[PDB]
């Protein structure tokens, strides 16, 4: 026949191969596809949708809807902290079971900017200002509102538009950060502070609620598929 | 710019405008399209990153083990019989099940690969000399005559698709087209099998894919040998619709979506950060 | 703008604080095409006697309310000639205009997620046990979630933070949704197309989608304000057509 | 019937050949190089258009 | 030689393969084919031929020609039932050994419309009307002629043309039904009822005979070859 | 419209005509060509279904086991001899026989594939070390010198076609052309072999295809080894004529069409249906 | 129409209630072509002395009649010069015009299937035993089926619902057939071509096709009507040719 | 001598190549893609044509 020679790698099963193989059902007439709405061609279409973040996840609050409810109230003095978490969108406990966080745990590398949206769910007669800040990871955590005003931040005025977007920019020295966290690719901190206060008229409840949403920007990308460390089994499901 | 490449960010300077890109409304169901160029001063970055690994074909196109089939050259009981079977499903393993259940309806062609391995059963002696073992993996479509025993006539496979494989060679592999009687494979079915809203609830009534029967085509061994056949599904030419929320809770059964109630995420001690 | 008027049949909805309209997956409902049909007999299309607004019963919103769900088209099984056409036909196909409405005040506070989940297949409360269909959905009754887990021997798992599906309730915002924030929003309207893997289907053995209404920020107000706020759901079928005329069902 | 296509290379001898061997299209390899997408079905599925700079309400 | 590598699936026997193989008789002179009449290029040419249905198969009647003879007679009141069976052309006992039913048991999926032909084999002086109805599977079995007049039906007037065709349409939600039956792909019921009666002159026998024929329409198709559950053997035929 | 694609149905409205497509005559031998558009109101459906799987080449072109040949490396008797033979026929297995007997005359080329497997015979000891076994499958045309024993001169196969195969490799396979002395293979022959209407009745007189002899070409083993060779026929380039009725009754013999009398179908209790 | 006249040789068939003519597999009988012949000697073609109508004996149709069969060309072994040409020749080749005729009344009822089965190879009644050729077919005698099974030690299995071939009798309608329904039909004519896997054949050691006549709906009438109805079979060869002239056979 | 033909695909990179290796046509693969048919030999084999709309007798 044609003189051939076998290279290393013959008669192996590499599970991420791409080879042709013969059909067990030859000339099988496949049914025609129709227009079903909501077709997905990329997992980055899923990750660019808002998903509400459980910032209030101090247990026991994770076993109820109290995990999503960031509480605010009128203050006695200004500049106190509302919440704060590390910006680890695949490793931090606040962000790793969100809809953006669950896609990133299938991957080992992530890159791009993110959008933190906030939503004031108090009464329409209550006003307020807030400062939401992002800190690059070099100096440590901000300790006050003076420490937080030096980084990327936005002052949000609660009014007729109930929502504000803090855009977390990609400020990194590498083109990719790791999903499981390490010290080389640390991304920094997100904190929120009282810019002024909550000022209400009489006959209004004290504590209000803020909802935090996460999504990816249009320069977001993922890399290096892996298994997720979220689902486990000790035996086959019968 | 090529298809699949992410967007560049444009250079933005200071603003003092009546425009408010930061302020929006979540109540509209709309996800805001805010770029970092809108809320801060940026530079011009030429981003060359690509969304290659995130495609539905690339996310799904890796072979995953879906079943471990056991059978021997001598019967212990009907679980370690001469032959075995498996109703074809994707729900017994948890890794592939969680990946498929991110979508409601899918439509793909398959690659099935078998990793068959044998082992000598524990005995008082092992010193023998046996010819190489050959296995048969016959597919039975829904409603065909199934093997009721070894030495059966139904292993004559005149119209059923079969494969034969001697131990030592490359793993066997064939391709399967899209096989549903509808227009997509349903990962979820919110309904019943009978019109009176009774019978079987769930996706089990929409899964009639048949069985997969395994045996040794060798008649006998000197001492009994246990075999294990791992079934590997790789979906190709994948379409998908209506993306689902990922599952929080682990699975309990293969025919249900039943779960135990768990918290939404792992905890911490307080809602703030407290250093300098 | 905040004003919107929806007219279908002999019925009109007016809203003075509207957020927007969410249209499905970007698809408007329409009739089935000739290159996608399977059945050969001529369909029936009652255009105004069925594609009109049908309002359901209100539910009382409290501070300790976990949420409610409705399963469709079984939620409108007795609503006029939409219910009479389900009984006499084997197949049916329709999209919807869901309109949820709840006003309180400028002195109340709360927020409701309004999701439309296609194939919201629910698990069992007591496992290793199949549940009854009347616990999943009655004919027009609002089936309601719970704050803690359910130990019903023949019912769904109604813990609201798992949403009955074993997922995180926060991740339901990929399904077509709006929010009713009482600070700014009065109602919420979702237009759903027909979502199925088959072009027509039986409208009794299959719940095509489930409408959930979930308080994310709970209702709280002063005790001297109005202590009763209801939540009314008004649903209009759209481009409904039917096939397979026989005797009245539905067994 | 050889389809010469572009190989996956980086950014700052790049082609491969494919012959189809079987008579069924389900026997073919994976479509690895299809990166088309449009996320407006999910992120912005509202009836009236919403410009970023303008107020949403 | 040419550097090669072996993919998974080498050295296997897939029984539905399609590969070339060398000849044991090289340059064998095959005899010339001639025109034989009745060439078959498709099994759907066989399934589109009428084949008489054993509707009267209540044993002991299957061991005689009484299985094909649907009996009718003059009635005391009208609207009674003549016969009835489920429309399972590969699984129902009435239709699975007919000529259309035997081809479908080689396959797992079927699709298309069917033709039920009826043939009145009574005397030429006897008249009669009949209602033959098809019911989609949602509501259950029709309980009367009033229940059967709501579905697809035809009224047959027995006259000089002895035969009538009830066309069973394909009214399904899927593009294919299963040959072995299940509840997801149920196809419905076929019933026949006295529209009026049998009216005869004197000196004529009471009981007449109706023959039922089944065939496939020109939109009929089958899919997914399998083994038939009709032939068995415990040993090799010697 | 492509070849092999089913017909569309056309949109039909109400009628009140002197035309009668529903009324016909079975007495003419004619099968009525009635469409659902003739007896009821239909819509326009574009049917994309194809008759691919129903072709004679696709219905027949799957390999089916036709014989199981047994032979050993040590003779027990002349049934477990050193060598064995098989008169080539398609009637010993029931799955392929029922598929071929749906036609009266056929004309096809063949693919013969062997699945040969060995097994160590039951003994008081098995601990040996044997070189790999090699088998010979010699075809003998009708009227040639047959092997009368092992070590025979007729296994020199100077003009007979032979094949050799060592255990462990791929299964052997060769192609056979159309071999009848007539113009088609006769699945049925209603007649006798002698002109006086005596001798052998049936299709046996039209089947002179020869024998297929099997052996081990290895001379000896330390302990005796039993082999089994399965013969797989796949017909290709198939023509067929005069379609037969399918067989109701199971087979009894290989050289006859003899049967036991059975009913036309399975029974039920009454001729009606009785629910609401 | 219902009238038809068939003229072959010096014989004519007239019918006033004809259903139609079934022509084989759509093929008219003809002589063998030059590119399909095997024998080299010149054939003989007696065009009118052989391709004429030959009528057989009638069979009495009763209520308890199961059916009859005739095997060809052995059914016409003594019918004139068609039988003399079979004896003197090794090979022969012909198509047929089978005409079965049975009239009763407008006060009788019954239905007969009239099939022409090519290679209707019959099984044995007592198995593990070869049967005699005179039990398969005599020279012109109608061999008849039975209502129950046969225990003949040297005969075919004549149970009619298995049709002697181990198949269902209802599936014989793929072979070229008509029906004689006494309500509407008087006769039934089938034109068969030559069906074989060889271009010519021996007309003694081979039954090329078998004509079966089977009552599906049995004969019943009033006792005061005519209790005797016969069934006559008239067969005409068509384009008969012969080869291999030697002495008179047929051993 | 390569025959590029159309692969079996569905309805709503589709070609394969075949080289013949042997000198006998019986050595070739199966003719899978031949779907021609004409059922009028069996379903309507009558001498005079029978139109559907007209009476059969
Ligand atoms: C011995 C030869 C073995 C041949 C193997 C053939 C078996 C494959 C045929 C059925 C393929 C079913 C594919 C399954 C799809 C999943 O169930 C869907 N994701 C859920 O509906
Ligand atoms: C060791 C080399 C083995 C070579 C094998 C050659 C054997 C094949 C030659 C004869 C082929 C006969 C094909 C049989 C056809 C059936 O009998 C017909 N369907 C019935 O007449």
């Amino acid at each position: 026949g044609l003189p051939t020679m076998n290279t290393p790698g013959s008669t192996q099963f590499l599970t991420s191969d791409d080879f042709q193989s013969p059909s067990a059902m030859p000339q099988f007439d496949v049914t025609p596809e129709i227009q079903i709405p909501g077709q997905v061609r990329n997992l980055m279409e899923i990750a660019e949708v808002d998903s509400v973040v459980p910032v209030n996840n101090t247990e026991g609050h994770v076993n109820s809807m109290e995990a999503y409810r960031i509480p605010v109230r009128p203050q006695t003095s200004s500049g106190e902290q509302v919440f704060g978490f590390q910006l680890q969108p695949g490793h931090d406990s606040v962000l790793k079971h969100t809809l953006l966080g669950e896609i990133l745990n299938y991957y080992a590398n992530w890159s791009g900017s993110m959008k933190l949206t906030f939503m004031y769910c108090g009464a329409a007669m209550a006003t307020g200002k807030f400062l939401i800040a992002y800190s690059p990871p070099g100096a440590g955590v901000p300790g006050s509102r003076r420490d937080a005003m030096l980084g990327t931040h936005v002052i949000w005025d609660v009014g007729l538009q109930s929502s504000c977007v803090l855009c977390v920019p990609w400020i990194s020295q590498t083109n990719y950060r790791y999903v499981t966290s390490d010290a080389y690719t640390d991304a920094g901190y997100i904190t929120c502070w009282y810019q002024t206060s909550i000022v209400t008229p009489p006959d209004i409840p004290t504590t209000s609620t803020i909802l935090c949403f996460v999504s990816a920007c249009n320069d977001f990308s993922v890399r290096l598929l892996r298994d997720t460390p979220f689902i486990t089994q000790q035996a086959l499901f019968q | 710019r090529a298809v699949g490449r992410v967007a560049d960010t444009v250079a933005s300077g200071p603003v003092n405008t009546e425009q408010i890109p930061a302020l929006t409304a979540v109540e509209t169901g709309h996800t805001s399209q805010v770029v970092p160029s809108d809320t801060m001063q940026t530079r011009h970055v030429i981003n060359y990153h690509t969304r290659s690994e995130s495609s539905i074909e690339n996310f799904m196109g890796r072979a995953a083990c879906v079943y471990i089939a056991q059978y021997a050259t001598e019967k212990v009981n009907d679980e370690l019989d001469r032959y075995t079977n498996w109703e074809i499903t994707t729900r017994q393993v948890a890794q592939l099940r969680r990946k498929l259940e991110m979508f409601t309806y899918m439509r793909f062609d398959l690659e099935i690969t078998f990793v068959i391995t044998s082992s000598q059963r524990t005995s008082t002696t092992y010193a023998s000399d046996s010819p190489p073992l050959t296995h048969q993996v016959m597919y039975v479509p829904p409603g065909g005559p199934i093997p009721k025993s070894y030495e059966d006539f139904a292993w004559q496979t005149s119209t059923n698709p079969s494969v034969f494989w001697t131990e030592g060679n490359a793993p066997p592999r064939m391709s399967i087209p899209f096989m549903s009687v509808g227009n997509a494979y349903c990962n979820f079915y919110d309904g019943w099998s009978h019109f009176s809203q009774s019978g079987v609830y769930g996706y089990t009534t929409l899964n009639n894919m048949g069985h997969l029967y395994f045996r040794h085509v060798n008649k006998s061994t000197a001492y009994p040998v246990n075999s294990v056949a791992r079934v590997y599904f790789k979906p190709k030419h994948v379409k998908a619709w209506v993306p689902r929320a990922p599952r929080l809770c682990p699975y309990l059964k293969a025919r249900n979506v039943n779960f135990n109630v768990q918290g939404v995420t792992e905890s911490r001690n307080k809602i703030t950060l407290d250093r300098s | 703008d905040r004003v919107r008027s929806i007219t279908l049949g002999n019925s009109t909805i007016t809203t003075q604080e509207c957020a927007n309209v969410v249209v499905g997956y970007g698809v408007w409902p329409t009739y089935l095409s000739d290159h996608e049909a399977t059945a050969v007999d001529q369909p029936t299309q009652p255009d105004v006697a069925t594609c009109r607004f049908y309002t359901l019963e209100s539910v009382k919103w409290e501070s300790s309310s976990a949420g409610w769900w409705w399963k469709f088209p079984e939620a409108l099984s007795d609503m006029g000639l939409f219910g009479q056409n389900m009984q006499y036909h084997y197949l049916g196909r329709t999209g919807y205009t869901i309109h949820v409405q709840c006003n309180a005040s400028k002195f109340h506070q709360g927020c409701l997620l309004v999701v439309c989940v296609p194939e919201a297949e629910m698990g069992a409360a007591t496992t290793d046990h199949a549940f009854n269909h009347t616990k999943l959905s009655n004919i027009g009754q609002a089936m309601e979630f719970s704050a803690k887990k359910s130990t019903d021997q023949t019912g769904p798992q109604t813990a609201v933070h798992n949403a009955g599906m074993g997922v995180a309730v926060g991740n339901l915002t990929i399904f077509p949704h709006q929010w009713i924030n009482l600070r700014t929003n009065n109602s919420a309207t979702i237009v759903m197309p027909y979502i199925n893997s088959v072009p027509m289907d039986n409208m009794y053995r299959h719940y095509n989608f489930t409408l959930m209404v979930i308080p994310f920020a709970k209702l709280e107000h002063s005790p001297q304000a109005s202590t009763y706020v209801p939540i009314t759901v008004t649903v209009a079928p759209m481009c409904a057509e039917y096939n397979g005329l026989r005797l009245a069902g539905h067994q | 019937g050889a389809q010469v296509s572009t190989q996956k290379t980086g950014a700052h001898i790049i082609h491969y050949t494919n012959i189809n061997y079987y008579k069924d299209s389900a026997s073919n390899s994976l479509n690895r190089q299809d990166f088309t997408q449009d996320p407006s079905k999910f992120t912005e599925p509202v009836k009236d258009v919403m410009i970023k700079t303008l107020p949403a309400l």
